[PDB]
């Protein structure tokens, strides 16, 4: 009667990919990395520029 | 000053550079600050208005 | 705390025999102890995760021979 | 019978009202601790009076 | 009530110039940024029904 | 999702010489402006909290 | 080696139902011959331990 | 001082890719499956088989 | 209607394994919403009525 088992549901037991049943898996994939947005500028319009 | 311990293996497990990260996020940040700077002498130099 | 997971079996009680049970027994394990070591099959149980224990009788990351005994002590049949 | 499998996610920088994420390896499932109320990405407002 | 106003400013060419220990200077270090990398993880569930 | 467990990144550019810290702050953020004298001033003189 | 911390696997061939078990014996030993009736007259009649 | 860190050495903190330093890892790859051998047989030449 | 005594039937999709029993759920039903989980965590375990 082999169980496939589950993980935890974890975060730790999943990224080990520790499982209770017989097998434990590789790892979780990976569905890519999330950056985070470079905000926007006010330009110069507002202040005179004189380099 | 990031380190040559991390580029070795960062760009082995993400193939990020981790240079151009930083020289990223500096040269980038000098310029939202130069920007949040002309703003902010805008608001702080102009007179209280509806007075 | 476990801090990670806890596997929960419940056993059933059932008559086994004449005025004779095994008694349903509720317990919890931590998720690392419990895939390291379990016999449960054919013991009529029912098994679930839970990010805290579930059932009063709790087994921490460590136990071992103290879990151990308990998972073939779901087997104890008493009259 | 059937049987379907599925799973559910959140956005990491769901949050995004925080610097920083907990422990660093974090559960995506939504859960009470990090997915309930704290989309930012969804913004909620009973309407009573109608 | 403009009793605490809000500003941005640069730094002195003289402070700027002998930064982090020139000159004899001190104590002075530059600011640095750097950047951080965590991860998520998920799990399937199932779900069924019989006729 | 092909294999079960997913896993997605995510980059938060930290200033402040420690990526990972107790309250440190995350540079570009959409939410929170850009600390307005960093580069500046800032990192002349440390300015006191105010409290 | 060339990214950091290989992972290597192992399967076992356990028999007893229960592929993780306390005490489950391994099918295919070195070390350990088969029991040889398991298949056989073993699992008719439970033979009891020797202590 | 953006560190790299290393995984703790810890055997579930390198599966997890959790790493004391700024960037936590995908995960260890892997280095292949190792299985067990399958004992050999005594043949039948000791003893008449006569199906 | 072309001779006396019309008659029209009625499928209610009835769930709960008794297509005819007390009070059980019909299943696309305009007014009540699908049980959410019913199929899913539902069938685990049976929560506790609200009262």
């Amino acid at each position: 009667a082999e169980i496939g088992g589950d993980h935890g549901y974890n975060a730790t037991n999943i990224a080990a990919g520790q499982t209770s049943g017989a097998v434990t898996q590789i790892g979780p994939a990976v569905m890519g990395m999330v950056r985070r947005a470079i905000p926007n500028l006010i330009a110069f319009d507002i202040c005179g520029v004189q380099p | 000053a990031y380190s040559i311990e991390l580029t070795q293996d960062l760009r082995a497990v993400h193939g990020m550079d981790a240079d151009a990260e930083l020289s990223g996020i500096l040269a980038t940040e000098i310029m939202l600050e130069i920007n949040r700077e002309v703003v902010d002498w805008i608001n702080y130099s102009a007179q209280v208005g509806k007075s | 705390a476990s801090a990670r997971g806890y596997v929960n079996i419940k056993t059933f009680e059932q008559k086994l025999d004449g005025n004779k049970k095994i008694e349903g027994k509720e317990v919890s394990v931590a998720f690392p102890l419990y895939s390291d070591v379990h016999k449960i099959s054919g013991a009529h149980y029912q098994t679930f995760p839970s990010e805290k224990a579930a059932y009063s009788t709790v087994y921490e990351e460590n136990q071992r021979t103290e879990w151990i005994a308990a998972n073939e002590d779901l087997w104890k049949v008493t009259g | 019978g059937f049987k379907t499998r599925y799973g559910i996610g959140i956005n990491p920088f769901a949050e995004s009202a925080a610097q920083a994420p907990a422990s660093r390896i974090q559960s995506g499932m939504p859960s009470i601790l990090n997915s309930l109320g704290k989309n930012a990405y969804f913004r909620r407002v009973y309407v009573k009076g109608i | 009530a403009g009793a605490l106003v809000e500003i941005a400013e640069g730094m002195a060419t003289s402070i700027a110039e002998l930064q982090e220990g020139f000159n004899g200077s001190t104590d002075n270090p530059w600011n640095e940024m750097g950047f951080r990398i965590d991860k998520q993880v998920i799990e399937a569930k199932s779900r069924q029904l019989k006729a | 999702m092909n294999s079960p467990t997913g896993q997605v990144f995510a980059l938060r550019a930290v200033y402040g010489k420690d990526p990972v810290a107790a309250g440190a702050k995350e540079a570009f953020h959409p939410m929170y402006g850009p600390d307005a004298m960093f580069s500046g001033q800032g990192a002349a003189k440390k300015f006191p909290a105010l409290a």
